[PDB]
RNA sequence: AUGAUGUCAUACUUAUCCUGUCCCUUUU
């Protein structure tokens, strides 16, 4: 069978979540992918004030 | 910060009578407390020699009263005019003179009621 | 400075000493008619502090970063400048405590600690700048974004104002632009039509403006202790070096609640300026606000004269229009007001620069005499105590059947527009940047619109180039470099197009971006060298060079561009393949960069097509992706990161961002490139990258930097990790290798030693 | 007319409300015309 | 729910309703009480004091005999454009003796337009009030 | 659980000393109890608020004492009998005078060394 | 979705000497059934009151809108009544005479 | 003891995630190769095809038996679920973990030994 | 003139709330009495929210010596 | 003329001390 209408949460892998998972995860695709995220976006303003005086 | 101590008053006033007073950084490199703004404003404002701190009368209270209607706010502007000076003084007798005292239609209805 | 400060001594010992206010019957009349103006917009009172506020920690974060951003920057202290750091550093630690001691203040102490000024001097008009003590700084700050939450959330300041977050010139500039084209049917004259363009500051409001008005103006605004708040600490006292004038003759000008003080100055002045029907029909039903100017009918737009009027903080514009016999009627009013004898109306009017051959306001008879006339009326029409304006000073163009050309000058360069219709002059468009302006309503180019720099900030950015370079020899050679290189990035930027179109304003900074490189070169050297090689001025900053951005042609050194290697035989010379024509260096923005209209034009694009993509994506039931956002994410309108961003939730409850950065410019001394934005509520606009690409391409890149560099020496192995009186000698070595020759100095002869 | 009827001054007529110009010199070198225009055109 | 389960949720479309529509309801040709639909997102009436917040005096009505809720829902226009408009959704909850509307039976699952002034009953077999 | 009706003594356990539960007039109580069926019935019902534009008192307190380190918004509820100034007339000046504990949670470090070394020989 | 230390009682203050159960009713009134109020009618603590509901959620919305909801000139301190502390002056006594009750009529 | 067994594979998760650690050393290099996963603590109302419903989220379980014991329901509390891949495995074992079902919270954990009746801990 | 303006300010707007109230009672009146019938009858994406820092001007004073172009790195 | 309690600064001493954590609470 195919999955359904809802939101999906994406983990490296597109799974084919069935059977009416309608929200059922502990939050920790979402956390990871923000915190790499803010890792991303730190190393670039890390890079921009270290790069202030050259 | 700035409690002004009296040890430190005795301090600021010699530092004033010694160096001079145009000088406020010499007089702040002698008491390892205050900024010299911090010492010129409390010279201004304590240790002036021509402060009068004392003898509050009916004729400066009529005076401020017949100021403070004038003008609502600046009451530095009215510091010196007053006589008190010390930009204190003067919204603390306010403020003791007021709690010591405390204790087209619209034109067509007035012009018909006068002609009623 | 010091004879200024005594000026301003004789004047407020003499406003006090004399009581001569301004003219007590004038000024009832003028509370009157804002009682009057503000019950029909029908706008709440302010309220005072809310105590346990969803607004108050929100708002106290907002205004401390902007205290802490201005305050420190980079590596600078004073003492009292460092107990003012301290005090930030201890709101952010303790915020509930430091609200309340804001709190406490604001509706305590109506008094205040004295305030420090000297000027700064952008050497053609100084701007005197006033400075505060710390936490009285703090409390004001937070008073002042709170009143500018409070004033956005209530709609108080109209859409007359107009200097506030749409962006900062070159929206204002387009919509004025735009707004002047599509008029109902204006730039025809055929049965006799006429219309003028003023500009004129109103030239006191730093100096005239009463406390007692003010403080009936700031209570009828907010609550009574914050008008006396308000009030009191905008009457402290100045002291510079030794003298001390006292205060309160009018206002304090770098205070931070100057934002609401000179914008409710603007909205009264406003008001009796133009007239309370005309200006309420012009603002809106106060149902229906209205647009950027844009008026609900046609109807109020063909009743009154005075067709659209806005303004930025000094100046204001108003296009003021006027039907045949009404022009007649002003001019018999004008003249029969000031008869003249030997038509000496043309004795002295101003006019502009802008190629004044054919496009100057064509000085003719009825033309000349209802220029005249609209400013006599505006004159006499003005509060003669407080708010006048010199017809020397201000400038007022006439689009009629004669004067085919019309020139407006806003916040941006000037401007001029010149319709089809009537067959104007030559308009020669020396770039591709001709200010075009398509007809509302029938989507038909009405007008072109050339538009070139303005004469005085292109002297500020001569005097700051002379100022750069003659603070040589006491800096290194990379902050001149990162100097030239930030006003550089300014001034392209904010004057896009016209510093594209402005022939005279491309040959000044060409020469000047050169001198900045003789400088440069006569402190490599003593000797002024025959030809300084190109590379090791003009290539980039990572890879050891000095990094100017250059807007202006200079070819390489056709032979300065050898690659040689030693690799398994011996010499592999690998020169370049410039036989093209000649490699130029790479040219300031102007076709690499895109011009402001486009910028408006795609931006207007993206915003209408992402909000249709989220209408869709809210349509199918899923949440957008980084593709989509992706396929923007560029400007449109503001910036589509500054939907990304973490502002999205935390700055949104500020107002007032280009208002509280003009007030910073006369706050703080650093006469920094932010007129042009601020880039968290802006974005990033300035978007450089591809530029240092295309100047490692024709450099040859990094194969030819280091080849004309000494970077082969170290024999280290090749391109990877190489960058990390003293940085002189760096950049001398590191770049001695084309600084050490004969060619680059004629006359060589020396052997150093050993 | 019926153009300007929202003025609130009726009409000034009057540029320095003493006369025309001053047309006078001074005695003090602070308190005359040309310190007030170089303190009025170089700085603002 | 706080004593019993809930059943007969909403979609993810809804939402609050801006157009002038009151519950005016005539039980005996006098409008006594008025109850806002737009303020409330959740709206229960029932024979139970425990799940319900306020009773009602209808012995011939279940516990879950209809449920009127307003949202917005994929409609079009008089002038042919697309967008979101407020409208009530009308879907029967499978009562036991079913419902009826200006006296006539109304299926579920079906996208009835519904409008104001509207004759419909709230119990499973009859009903001496409307409401408007 | 925590939501199950209360009894009077059950009600008078709660508050502390001094307080008192007389009700306003007989037509308020029974809005009261009908509130909770309205508050169903006239939440569906006719209801807004507007504002008019009208010119314009405010008092409030901080901490009334010398210098009195500054309190939470939330620690009122516990400090609220030192806020008013009535002073100066036994046990009760027990409590007030107790409230040295407020300069030993909130204040200066030197505040919290000395108050702490008051109470304890107090 | 409840921060936990909130309970149903809310103590009150800023309140005027001369002010009426009639506007507390009234006002307060609005979130919920009132379980009962209280008034400090002694020196102290004159000018204070505690206000207890039917349901804590009811206490929610109400400290929500009536955070520094204004009074006369007043801005009333709005707070989530603390636990315990001064209890024992009653006692955990009277259960024998209920719990027989529940033990006799429904015989559990 | 009964509950520690979630609090220490979310602390375990916790100290992987602050200690830099990479994706090749994400606690997925011993339980790899096997997509079954041990489940415990469930609630002893739950049915075999509630939770393949609410285990479907991160892919289809391939074959999935609940812990039979007591002959009249087969109900002990544990499960066995094998998914399609181990990244659908890995997922489960980093987001389901200790997470709370209908009450009492559950158990997601790696095994990756074999097939056994009788291997979790009531 | 503010004691006579604020006078005036109440009277008009005590005339307003006259006029208001007399407009509201007509409109109910008109509104429940029907001549017919009366009583006969987003979730946007997670990673592209947060993907960098904030809260500052970026134009950090006017000192023209951060290399404030080029945010990016080179290779 | 000491002494008394008392709110409040100011110096002095202790070779006083600046990377401390759950390496242990794992409670239904």
């Amino acid at each position: 069978p195919r999955y359904s209408g809802p939101a999906p949460p994406p983990n490296r892998f597109w799974p084919g979540y069935r059977w009416d998972g309608v929200d059922r995860s502990n939050g920790f695709e979402q956390k990871r992918f923000a915190r790499l995220a803010s890792k991303k976006a730190v190393e670039e303003l890390a890079y921009k004030w270290s790069v202030e005086d050259m | 910060g700035g409690v002004w101590r009296n040890t430190e008053d005795e301090i600021l006033k010699a530092a004033v009578m010694k160096y001079g007073k145009n000088q406020w950084s010499r007089i702040a490199s002698l008491l390892h407390r205050k900024s010299a703004k911090q010492c010129k404003a409390r010279w201004y404002e304590w240790l002036d020699p021509s402060i009068k701190k004392t003898e509050w009368s009916r004729e400066e209270e009529e005076k401020l009263l017949h100021l403070a209607k004038l003008m609502p706010t600046q009451w530095r502007t009215i510091a010196p005019i007053i006589g008190r000076t010390a930009a204190q003084c003067l919204e603390h007798y306010e403020f003791l003179l007021d709690k010591a005292a405390q204790r087209d239609e619209l034109e067509m209805l007035s012009e018909a009621r006068a002609r009623l | 400075t010091r004879l200024y400060l005594k000026a301003e001594q004789e004047r407020q010992h003499n406003y006090l000493k004399d009581g001569p206010y301004i003219t007590a019957e004038e000024a009832v009349a003028v509370y009157t008619t804002t009682v009057h103006w503000l019950e029909s917009r029908r706008f709440s009172p302010i309220p005072f502090p809310p105590l346990s506020y969803k607004h108050d920690t929100k708002l106290l974060i907002l205004a401390l970063e902007r205290l802490k951003e201005a305050y420190s920057v980079k590596s600078r202290l004073n003492q009292s400048q460092r107990e003012e750091l301290g005090l930030i550093e201890q709101a952010y630690d303790n915020p509930h405590e430091a609200l309340s001691r804001i709190k406490r203040h604001l509706l305590t102490q109506r008094a205040f600690k004295e305030v420090g000024i000297e000027f700064m001097d952008l050497y053609s008009h100084l701007v005197p700048v006033y400075d505060v003590e710390p936490l009285e700084k703090i409390t004001d700050a937070y008073l002042d974004q709170y009143l500018w939450y409070e004033a956005d959330k209530r709609r108080l300041f109209p859409p007359w104002i107009k200097p506030a977050d749409t962006e900062p010139p070159p929206l204002l500039v387009y919509k004025w632009c735009q707004g002047i084209n599509n008029l109902q049917d204006v730039w025809e004259t055929s049965e006799g039509e006429c219309n003028v363009m003023l500009e004129s500051r109103f030239e006191k409001m730093y100096e005239k403006i009463d406390l007692t008005l003010l403080n009936r103006l700031l209570r009828l605004i907010v609550d009574h202790n914050i008008a006396d708040y308000m009030t009191a600490k905008n009457n402290v006292v100045i002291n510079y070096k030794d003298m001390n004038h006292t205060n309160s003759y009018g206002i304090i000008r770098g205070l931070q609640f100057a934002s609401f003080i000179v914008q409710y100055y603007g909205l009264v002045m406003d008001l009796l300026v133009l007239g309370l029907h005309r200006a309420s029909e012009m603002a809106g039903p106060p149902q229906m606000p209205n647009d950027f100017l844009s008026f609900q009918d046609i109807a109020t737009e063909a009743a009154h004269p005075i067709r659209l009027f806005c303004r930025y903080i000094d100046r204001i514009h108003i296009f003021f229009r006027f039907t045949a016999d009404e022009a007649r009627d002003l001019i018999q009013r004008y003249l029969t007001e000031h008869p003249d004898p030997n038509n000496e109306n043309i004795v002295g009017y101003n006019n502009k620069k802008c190629w004044p051959r054919d496009a100057r306001m064509r000085l003719m008879k009825h033309d000349v005499n209802l220029g005249r006339a609209v400013f006599w009326d505006i004159k006499n029409r003005l509060p003669r105590s407080v708010t006048t304006v010199q017809w020397e000073n201000s400038f007022v163009s006439v689009y009629s059947k004669d004067n085919p050309n019309l020139l407006f000058n806003m916040c941006g360069f000037e401007c001029r527009i010149l319709p089809k219709c009537r067959t104007s002059y030559e308009e020669f468009t020396h770039k591709d940047g001709v200010w075009n302006l398509q007809n509302e309503v029938t989507k038909e180019r009405t007008a072109q619109c050339f538009l070139r720099v303005d004469d005085e900030s292109m002297q500020r950015f001569h005097n700051r180039v002379r100022q750069i370079l003659m603070a040589s020899g006491s800096t290194t050679f990379t902050k001149i470099v990162n100097k030239w290189n930030t006003a550089l990035i300014g001034l392209m930027t904010y004057f896009r197009e016209a510093v594209v179109n402005t022939q005279e304003l491309l040959d000044l900074l060409v020469k000047c971006e050169n001198k900045i490189q003789t400088r440069i070169k006569i402190g490599l050297n003593s000797k002024m060298p025959s030809r300084f090689p190109p590379v090791v001025f003009y290539t980039p900053k990572e890879l050891g060079g000095l990094g100017m951005l250059s807007m202006g042609h200079v070819l390489i050194p056709q032979s300065d561009l050898r690659w040689s290697k030693q690799t398994d035989v011996g010499i592999t010379h690998f020169r370049s393949g410039m036989s093209h024509e000649e490699d130029q260096l790479i040219p300031n923005l102007y076709r690499y960069i895109q011009p402001w209209e486009s910028e408006f034009i795609d931006s207007q694009r993206v915003w209408a097509e992402y909000a249709l993509k989220r209408q869709e994506a809210i349509a199918q039931n899923r949440r957008l992706t980084l593709e989509d956002l992706e396929d923007s994410w560029d400007r449109g309108i503001p910036r589509i990161n500054t939907l990304f961003q973490k502002d999205r939730h935390t700055l949104a409850y500020d107002k007032g961002w280009r208002v509280r950065t003009d007030f910073k410019q006369y706050q703080v001394l650093k006469q920094n490139p932010f007129w042009w934005t601020h880039q968290r509520h802006d974005g990033k606009l300035w978007n450089l990258n591809n530029y240092r690409t295309d100047m490692i391409q024709a450099l040859g890149g990094v194969e030819g930097i280091l080849e004309h560099t000494l970077f082969k020496g170290t024999y280290f192995p090749t391109w990877e990790g190489l960058f990390w009186q003293i940085p002189n000698r760096r950049f001398t070595l590191w770049w001695s290798p084309t600084i050490n020759r004969a060619n680059v100095y004629v006359g060589f002869q020396v052997q150093l030693d050993l | 007319r019926r153009w300007d009827d929202d003025v609130v001054f009726k009409n000034c007529a009057k540029g320095v409300d003493d006369q025309k110009k001053d047309k006078r010199f001074v005695n003090d070198t602070l308190r005359s015309e040309f310190h007030k225009k170089f303190m009025e055109k170089y700085i603002k | 729910f706080r004593g019993v389960v809930i059943k007969y949720s909403e979609p993810p479309e809804a939402r609050i309703p801006k157009k002038r529509w009151r519950l005016y309801p005539f039980k005996n040709d006098e409008v006594l009480p008025v109850m806002y639909i737009h303020r409330q997102s959740a709206y229960l009436l029932g024979r139970h004091r425990r799940i319900a917040d306020i009773p009602i005096d209808h012995p011939s009505c279940s516990k879950q005999h209809a449920v009127f809720q307003y949202r917005l829902v994929e409609y079009t226009r008089a002038d042919g454009t697309v967008g979101r408009r407020v409208k009530p959704y009308i879907i029967d909850l499978g009562s036991g003796n079913g419902t009826f509307l200006n006296n006539k039976r109304i299926e579920p699952q079906r996208y009835y337009e519904l409008k104001e002034k509207d004759v419909l009953k709230f119990g499973f077999s009859s009903r001496e009030y409307v409401l408007l | 659980e925590r939501n199950r009706p209360l009894s009077d003594e059950e009600l008078d356990a709660m508050f502390p000393e001094g307080y008192k539960v007389l009700p306003p007039p007989a037509g308020y109580v029974p809005i009261r109890t009908p509130a909770r069926k309205l508050t169903a019935t006239p939440t569906p019902l006719g209801g807004m608020t507007g504002f008019h534009m009208q010119t314009e008192m405010k008092s409030v307190n901080d901490q009334p004492s010398g210098n009195l380190p500054f309190l939470k918004p939330d620690d009122i509820q516990y400090f609220d009998k030192l806020l008013v100034d009535v002073d100066e007339s036994e046990e009760q000046k027990e409590r007030k005078i107790m409230k040295l504990l407020l300069k030993i949670k909130n204040g200066t470090p030197p505040m919290r060394k000395a108050a702490l070394r008051q109470i304890t020989d107090k | 979705r409840l921060p936990p230390e909130v309970n149903r009682i809310l103590y009150i203050r800023n309140l005027p000497y001369k002010i009426t159960a009639e506007e507390m009713y009234d006002i307060f009134g609005k979130y919920g059934p009132i379980r009962q109020i209280r008034v400090g009618n002694t020196p102290e603590t004159r000018g204070t009151a505690y206000v207890v509901y039917e349901d804590i959620f009811d206490a929610k919305n109400a400290c929500d809108h009536l955070s520094g909801f204004n009074v006369c000139n007043r801005y009333l301190v709005v707070l989530y009544y603390n636990a315990n502390r001064a209890f024992q002056k009653m006692d955990t006594k009277k259960k024998e005479e209920q719990l027989k009750l529940l033990k006799e009529k429904y015989g559990i | 003891n009964p509950l520690t067994k979630v609090k220490l594979i979310n602390e375990l998760n916790e100290r992987e995630v602050q200690l830099g650690v990479a994706d090749k050393v994400s606690w997925h290099s011993e339980y790899k190769d096997s997509a079954w996963i041990f489940l415990g603590g469930l609630p002893y109302e739950l049915t075999e095809g509630d939770i393949i419903c609410v285990f479907s989220q991160y892919g289809e379980i391939v074959n999935i038996n609940l812990v039979r014991d007591k002959k009249t329901g087969k109900s002990k509390g544990f499960c066995f679920l094998c998914y399609e891949d181990q990244r659908s495995t890995i997922l489960a074992v980093d987001n389901f973990n200790g997470i709370k079902i209908k009450g009492r919270t559950i158990r997601v954990d790696h095994v990756s030994n074999y097939r056994a009746p009788k291997d979790s801990e009531e | 003139a503010d004691r006579k303006a604020r006078e005036a300010v109440e009277m008009r707007a005590q005339v307003e709330r006259k006029m208001a109230q007399k407009e509201k009672e007509k409109h109910e009146e008109k509104l429940r009495e029907m001549a017919q019938k009366a009583r006969e009858r987003v979730q946007y994406d997670q990673r592209l929210f947060n993907q960098s820092k904030g809260m500052d001007s970026g134009f950090a004073g006017g000192e023209d010596e951060i290399y404030n172009v080029y945010d990016q790195a080179w290779r």
